């Protein structure tokens, strides 16, 4: 949603 | 692993195009995405950058970032009145393998609006009032200095004091210039045990100094 | 337009639970991360954690965790941070921020829209009014024209402080410094006046000190020393 976190390209926390 | 670095302070003159450093680690700016923040007086932080280069809508032009390393930059050419305030870099720190955000430790920019002017620094002993009270307190009082950066140092006899200081934020005063006030609180025996002590005050790279004795 | 709105300054006592909050307004409070960031007096933002709203989830930095408590009510769009036992240490100006961005479809990375900030200030003092010294002029024969003199208000609460000379007779030179702020909780502060050298030979310099708070009169003759 806008709750997975994205730090980097190609990358997340909290993917659905 | 999670600490950004910036310098304390930059300044410019109005027109300048001035650049702003942050060093961090491989954990944080070296593989995840960087963000710059403006704080101006009496403002929330500002977002300025995102993701190591993108200049956020409305920000205008003259502000721009990069990343090499571990190090970030930004970059504000045609410096106006209107940008002294803080600046920090943040980024995503994945050490503990979650997404920690972590800011720097701030740069505070000074735009030089006026002439460089020089502390004034006064110094007093304690009163024999206190000492009657079985307290002592040196008083340094420092003032007129811009910009409103200074460093105090302490010395008893010809050696650093550390503790029993107790220094001000440097305040702008009625004539934007700033003031600041350090106290050094010693025993009444420490006091006269020495043969002299100093506040010494560090304004853009000059220190002058100031000395008190028992007598 | 996107608001976060929190709420009104606190001054506690040390040992006090408190609860402050950011109200947020337009756009869903269930779908986006709130952030809380801490700056202590004269230092620089620090992360303190993130709350989902719409699970309860959380992050908090190291050096948080189990200190405070966030949270939040769905039934009033409001975040909320909670301490059960304040600390000096705790005095500060505290921001929510939503963490946002929208730069792709799905996610947040960037902190976009923030609350106004809440100060909070923590002391474990309670009133108590100065101590006033005289601070003797430097020497009594120069040949640098002025002389300097003052009065150290020492270990009060709460501000503030008002020092005048002779009554407010003596007005020009005056400089009363802002109060330091003592790991004690007490604050000291300094009024110096600037006066002709040759003038210690004639004129009397009285530094008259209220402290409102402690009902607080006090008048002290500063006199060259011996």
């Amino acid at each position: 949603t806008k709750k997975s976190i994205k730090i980097r390209p190609r990358q997340a926390f909290y993917a659905t | 692993q999670s600490v950004l670095t910036q310098p304390p302070s930059a300044s410019g003159t109005p027109g300048q195009r001035i650049s702003i450093s942050c060093s961090g680690t491989s954990s944080n700016v070296e593989n995840n995405y960087v963000y710059w923040y403006q704080h101006l007086p009496g403002t929330a932080p500002k977002l300025l950058i995102y993701r190591n280069d993108h200049r956020s809508s409305g920000i205008p032009d003259r502000f721009s970032a990069s990343k090499s390393g571990t190090s970030a930059s930004l970059a504000i050419s045609g410096l106006r009145p209107e940008d002294e305030g803080d600046y920090y870099c943040a980024a995503w720190d994945d050490s503990r393998g979650g997404p920690d955000w972590v800011f720097g430790g701030g740069t505070k920019l000074t735009v030089l609006a006026q002439p460089k002017a020089a502390p004034s620094v006064t110094l007093f002993p304690p009163s024999s009032e206190e000492l009657q009270a079985n307290k002592a307190t040196l008083v340094c009082l420092i003032s007129d200095f811009y910009p409103g950066a200074v460093t105090v140092a302490w010395k008893a006899d010809s050696s650093p004091v550390k503790a029993g200081v107790e220094t001000t934020t440097p305040s702008k005063q009625s004539n934007n210039k700033y003031a600041a006030s350090s106290y050094l609180s010693l025993t009444p025996e420490q006091w006269k045990s020495h043969k002299s002590y100093s506040c010494q005050v560090t304004h853009e790279g000059s220190t002058v100094e100031k000395t008190v004795a028992p007598t | 337009e996107i608001q976060l709105e929190q709420s009104g300054a606190e001054v506690k006592k040390s040992g006090e639970s408190l609860k402050i909050s950011c109200q947020t307004s337009g756009y869903s409070f269930s779908d986006y991360w709130i952030g809380w960031v801490r700056q202590m007096p004269g230092k620089g933002l620090e992360w303190m954690g993130i709350f989902y709203p719409g699970d309860s989830d959380s992050r908090y930095s190291p050096s948080f965790e189990g200190q405070v408590t966030m949270s939040a009510d769905r039934s009033t769009n409001t975040a909320h941070l909670q301490w059960s036992s304040l600390k000096p240490s705790d005095t500060a100006l505290y921001y929510c921020a939503r963490l946002g961005g929208d730069y792709e479809d799905s996610g947040a990375d960037a902190f976009d829209f923030w609350g106004q900030g809440t100060l909070v200030t923590v002391s474990s003092a309670s009133t108590k009014g100065p101590s006033v010294f005289p601070l003797a002029p430097s020497s009594k024969s120069t040949s640098g024209g002025t002389a300097a003199l003052g009065c150290l208000v020492k270990d009060y609460f709460p501000e503030p402080v008002t020092v005048s000379w002779n009554s407010g007779a003596l007005t020009s030179g005056v400089h009363t410094f802002p109060a330091v702020l003592q790991s004690s909780g007490l604050y000291s502060l300094s009024s110096v006046v600037t006066v002709p050298s040759s003038s210690l030979g004639t004129q009397t310099y009285i530094c008259n000190v209220n402290h409102k708070p402690s009902n607080t009169k006090v008048d002290k003759k500063v006199e060259p020393k011996s």
